[PDB]
């Protein structure tokens, strides 16, 4: 099966450099180019540049001057990096194989990388239960993931077991500059005593990882 | 570079029915366009490549055509799935650069929210700020008024809400609503009200708690 | 319509 799997997502301070490693799998980089691909809210998507299987790289116009491309074969690692970096940035940043060794059309791709362009410092989030109450048999219940800086957080139930009705909100930027989200889940209110509900929360740009039980209020 | 134009912008439909997707191009390009697909929190998808050639583990129901300048990507018969953003990308003229896409909405019957109010925790209550929230749970269209008060006075400026992208398999949206104040403001009143205003209601629903049960 | 990170898609 052919992979890519990209560095985490984090923080790089105005006028900063940028790293990511893309590491693949399925192939070899001998037989591949692997290409550099961002999405920004301005832009949309742009096709940053390549590494071709022979180490040689093509750069998009306005890049050239800061952005470098490189690899190791053995260790299946390709290395971007982008310097002298601004607000506009910020984007996801994604490598791209195709289907063929030669061409652009991008039929793998890495699960993308976001860079938050900012001045601001890193916070990890405080984690709220949203405690089911005493609804025709269905109870909710949830998380509230607050006040984090940058985006973003992942979040999930049961460590990935439960998947069923859950939703997880897009996240919100509050006013002092932190972002907060909430993530709810429905279930019959006769299995609340009976399962535990757990949201797993993960904000990785500060390592905090917390695992949020949430119970009926006493 | 070649600029590429998307349209419409977005696009709704009921599900069976035919959808097309065009991209134009600002200079012949042959049949050079390849079609993506960006489903909610997705990497992009290559549906098509080449105009019209078929990609391994595609669905049947999706189809490209057109050369030159202009060209459609069609679902024959568009599935809850098929939610999702649709971008063409050309590549005969080097940069490659992408469309600015077109979302894909669906339709479907209205349905009432379910609604579930939730006071602050009290662990939260230490930190000083009182979160309450209130969630309104798989409902269609869209749109919906969420009203909040505090002991009869309405509140205003001091909430945020977030919505869900469509759900891929009933198409419904759910949001939350999140009132923030101070612990002093939260300690000083009683009755907490969150009023769901939405077209499968007859009328307005209140969920409400009061402070310390 | 903007791409927005949230949902990773176009919002309109």
């Amino acid at each position: 099966q052919v992979q890519l799997k990209q560095s985490g997502p984090g923080l790089v301070q105005p006028s900063q450099s940028l790293s990511i490693t893309c590491t693949v799998s399925g192939f070899s980089l001998t037989n591949y180019g692997v290409h550099w691909v961002r999405q920004s809210p301005g832009k949309g998507l742009e096709w940053l540049g390549v590494i071709w299987s022979g180490g040689n790289t093509d750069y998009n116009t306005p890049f050239t001057s800061r952005l470098s491309i490189n690899k190791d074969n053995s260790k299946s690692q390709v290395f971007f990096k982008m310097n002298s970096l601004q607000s506009n940035d910020t984007a996801i940043y994604y490598c791209a194989r195709a289907l063929t060794y030669y061409d652009y059309e991008f039929a793998y791709w890495g699960q993308g990388t976001l860079v938050t362009v900012s001045a601001a410092s890193t916070k990890g989030p405080s984690v709220f239960p949203l405690a089911p109450s005493s609804s025709g048999g269905t109870a909710a219940l949830g998380c509230l993931v607050k006040d984090y800086f940058p985006e973003p957080v992942t979040v999930s139930w049961n460590s990935g077991a439960l998947t069923s009705g859950v939703h997880t909100f897009p996240a919100v930027l509050q006013s002092s500059g932190l972002y907060s989200l909430s993530s709810v889940v429905t279930v019959p209110s006769s299995s609340l005593g009976t399962q535990t509900y757990i949201c797993n929360v993960n904000h990785k740009p500060s390592n905090t990882k917390v695992d949020k039980r949430v119970e009926p209020k006493s | 570079d070649i600029l590429l134009t998307q349209s419409p912008v977005i696009l709704s439909v009921s599900p069976g029915e035919r959808v097309s997707f065009s991209c134009r191009a600002s200079q012949s390009i042959g049949t050079n366009i390849h079609w993506y697909q960006q489903r909610t929190n997705g990497s992009p998808r290559l549906l098509i490549k080449y105009a019209s050639e078929s990609i391994s583990g595609i669905p049947s129901r999706f189809s490209g055509s057109g050369s030159g300048t202009d060209f459609t990507l069609s679902i024959n018969s568009v599935e809850s799935e098929d939610i999702a953003d649709y971008y063409c990308q050309q590549n005969n003229n080097w940069p490659t650069t992408f469309g600015a896409g077109t979302k894909l909405e669906l339709k479907r019957t209205v349905a009432a929210p379910s609604v579930f109010i939730f006071p602050p925790s009290d662990e939260q209550l230490k930190s000083g700020t009182a979160s309450v929230v209130c969630l309104l749970n798989n409902f269609y269209p869209r749109e919906a008024k969420v009203q909040w008060k505090v002991d009869n006075a309405l509140q205003s400026g001091n909430s945020q809400e977030s919505v869900t992208e469509q759900d891929s398999k009933d198409s419904t949206y759910s949001l939350s609503s999140t009132l923030t104040l101070s612990k002093a403001d939260y300690e000083k009143h009683k009755v907490y009200a969150c009023e769901v205003t939405h077209q499968g209601l007859s009328s307005p629903v209140t969920k409400s708690f009061n402070r310390g049960a | 319509c903007q791409f927005d990170f949230s949902t990773r898609r176009l919002k309109c």
